[PDB]
């Protein structure tokens, strides 16, 4: 306890940060427990806005606040301090980006989780920014590989093949194919750069609509009998099975 | 690159500005003359071990800063800024700092091409500008007539670690054929230090 | 305490091929990357290319990738770096480091000292110590115009060794020739002169050429 009356803003990360009410040289000094370790550093500010650390593995820690208290960047080193094992950069709106690392500093594993809730688990991250990954949503897991181009996730059901592609920089694009030479059931779609919506159009008739949140869910609204306008409203999609349906 | 004016005690604030900006954090170097550069800040507050107190570095984003509280003298040397942005690859183009000192005056001195030399065909003149302040100095050359431009070659020295002074070294080279048509070899020298040019000549064969 | 020495300059004609050492100590050579850098003269610095000793996995800067050729070797603890056929454009200082890999590039913790490759097709060639000299009215100037040698290193002193104050070895230039010129000068009292001989004492090791020229007015 360095002190209850000179000093515990909790916040942003699930942590909280001790600012004193000056030090010895000039530097408010600040202390923080994370996960059964304490860890004390200095700053020229009094709001909590850097923390060593040692565990009793020689390893070192070091939390980072933002000058603004909007992110958290807790590191964990190898015993020389410089070689890194796990980075989590968590964020204010509860977004955060937490990460694995081999012997070569390369980054091992890496899951990117969304404001929503939403998460994003990349698993045996090779040398060449590949891997395995696969999307935790809300109700269903979407699955899939990595490439460092692009992040592909991928739903088939019989021959067609619905692609969701997300950009390296958070934009997101579908791609659907279909393997049918039928033009009665050739399933075709055309993609909406700007509303962020797929259009099926089978048998030259718009059969349903497919729409993909800023906040990643997925809608259904399906359209008329005969391919004119938009009939009932949008549902959002809970388990993957409806999803096969929209292609079914 | 760029280049800094500043004294002993004076507070410095060097921006690292990126083009197209996803960063991750930055890294700052210390290079001295003719000197492995030192590694100073990493992941943008470090210290490297080894390092005063007094170096700081901070940013977010695309603008990194790296920042000295007050000037020591071991610490005037060029400054590079590395940033992890998937931008590539040389570095920041570096930011020398240089000692302020009270504007101080070139003495100018110009040699003819010696007689030895001319026996092997080249005529090389030489115009001195010693120990002044600042390291901004033109040097324009005059054959007795004309006004010459691509024939000069300059070269300055490194700070003097005492004085703080500088020298530049001109350096006319032509034929001798070509020096032995003119008379009239003049050295026009313009600087803050000096109220107006001073200009320094000799005739060819007048000792 | 760690130390990276790397081998010496070097001085090569366009089409012949160089190897470069590293030889770090002082930590484990595989738990590491280790790298090279380039500045050309006068210019900032250049990664081109770095390694991971642990399992031989080499990376390189687009700039050189098939221009150059990276190893290392574990027995010894050294690094290499290696041209097929040397151009000129390569003449620079390469340097040898330990870097740490943030995500996409390595931050340079630890350095070695050398190392000077010049590469031309000049020649090796004798320095000419020629005599700039004195004098006019009245506080005097003069020097040594070491004109036309190759290679760059020079080393020039006024009265072996003693006159030291005052004197001024400007850095080199290439001449459009491929040759390096220099200028020495000292700077001396007027009343001084014909009371005091001056020489300056120039040393070109590429050649082992030792010439004193005395200045005179």
């Amino acid at each position: 306890s360095l002190d209850e009356k000179n000093s515990s803003v909790d916040l942003p990360g699930e942590m909280k940060v001790l600012v004193s009410k000056k030090n010895k040289d000039g530097k408010y000094d600040l202390i923080a427990t994370v996960d059964k370790l304490e860890l004390k550093g200095t700053s020229d500010k009094n709001n909590g806005s850097v923390l060593e650390g040692v565990k009793a593995d020689k390893s070192k820690v070091k939390l980072t606040i933002s000058d603004d208290l909007g992110q958290t960047t807790l590191e964990v080193f190898k015993e020389d301090g410089k070689t890194l094992v796990s980075k989590k950069v968590t964020s204010k709106d509860k977004s955060s980006t937490e990460e694995k690392f081999n012997e070569k500093g390369e980054v091992s594993e890496k899951i990117i989780t969304r404001a929503d809730g939403t998460r994003l688990e990349y698993t045996g991250i090779k040398s060449d920014g590949s891997g395995k990954a696969k999307e935790v949503l809300k109700g269903y897991v979407l699955e899939g590989t990595l490439t460092a181009e692009k992040t592909t996730l991928v739903v088939k059901e019989g021959t067609v093949t619905l692609s969701k592609n997300i950009s390296k920089s958070g934009e997101v694009s579908v791609e659907l194919n279909d393997t049918d030479s039928s033009a009665a059931t050739k399933k075709t779609a055309a993609w909406n750069s700007g509303t962020s919506t797929l259009t099926i159009t089978v048998n030259s008739k718009k059969t349903k609509d497919l729409v993909f949140t800023k906040e990643n869910t997925i809608t259904v609204q399906q359209y008329d009998s005969n391919g004119t306008k938009l009939e009932g409203s949008a549902v959002e999609i809970t388990k993957l099975d409806e999803i096969k349906n929209a292609l079914k | 690159p760029s280049s800094l004016s500043a004294s002993v005690g004076d507070r410095v604030t060097i921006t690292c500005r990126a083009s197209q900006g996803i960063s991750s954090g930055s890294a700052w170097y210390q290079q001295k003359p003719g000197k492995a550069p030192k590694l100073l800040i990493y992941d943008v507050s470090s210290l490297e071990s080894g390092v005063p107190s007094r170096f700081s570095g901070s940013g977010s984003g695309t603008e990194f800063t790296l920042t000295i509280s007050s000037l020591q003298p071991e610490d005037f040397a060029t400054y590079y800024c590395q940033q992890f942005n998937s931008y590539l690859l040389t570095f920041g183009g570096g930011t020398k700092v240089e000692i302020k000192r009270t504007v101080a005056a070139p003495s100018v001195f110009i040699f003819p091409p010696s007689d030895e030399q001319l026996k092997s065909g080249t005529a090389s003149v030489v115009c001195l500008l010693n120990n002044f302040y600042p390291r901004e100095a033109k040097v324009q050359w005059k054959v007795d007539n004309a006004l010459q431009s691509g024939n000069s070659q300059e070269s300055v020295t490194e700070q003097d670690s005492k004085d703080s002074t500088y020298s530049l070294s001109s350096t006319l080279t032509l034929s001798k054929a070509d020096y032995e048509k003119h008379k009239v070899y003049a050295c026009e020298v313009t600087h803050q230090g000096l109220s107006s040019p001073v200009t320094k000549s000799f005739n060819r064969g007048e000792c | 305490e760690v130390q990276l020495v790397q081998s010496g300059s070097e001085v090569k004609k366009p089409g012949e091929s160089l190897k470069i050492s590293c030889q770090v100590s002082g930590y484990s050579f595989t738990s590491y990357w280790i790298g090279w850098v380039r500045q050309m003269p006068g210019k900032g610095l250049e990664r081109v290319g770095f390694i991971y000793p642990g399992d031989s996995d080499t990376r390189y800067s687009p700039s050189f990738q098939g221009q150059v050729t990276i190893s290392a070797d574990k027995s010894i603890s050294t690094a290499y770096l290696q041209w097929s056929s040397l151009k000129a454009s390569d003449t620079a200082m390469y340097y040898c480091a330990r870097g740490i890999l943030r995500y996409f590039d390595w931050f340079l913790d630890y350095w070695g000292q050398g190392t000077l490759v010049t590469v031309s097709s000049a020649s090796t060639k004798s320095v000419f110590p020629l005599a700039p000299s004195s004098k006019s009215t009245s506080t005097a100037a003069l020097g040594c115009l070491v004109k036309d040698y190759f290679p760059e290193p020079v080393t020039v002193s006024w009265n072996s060794g003693a006159l030291t104050s005052g004197v001024h070895t400007f850095p080199a230039v290439l001449q459009s020739s491929g040759l390096y010129s220099l200028s020495s000068v000292v700077t001396v009292p007027s009343s001084s002169l014909g009371t005091q001989t001056y020489i300056c004492n120039v040393n070109h090791k590429p050649s082992n050429t030792k010439v004193d020229k005395r200045v005179e007015p």
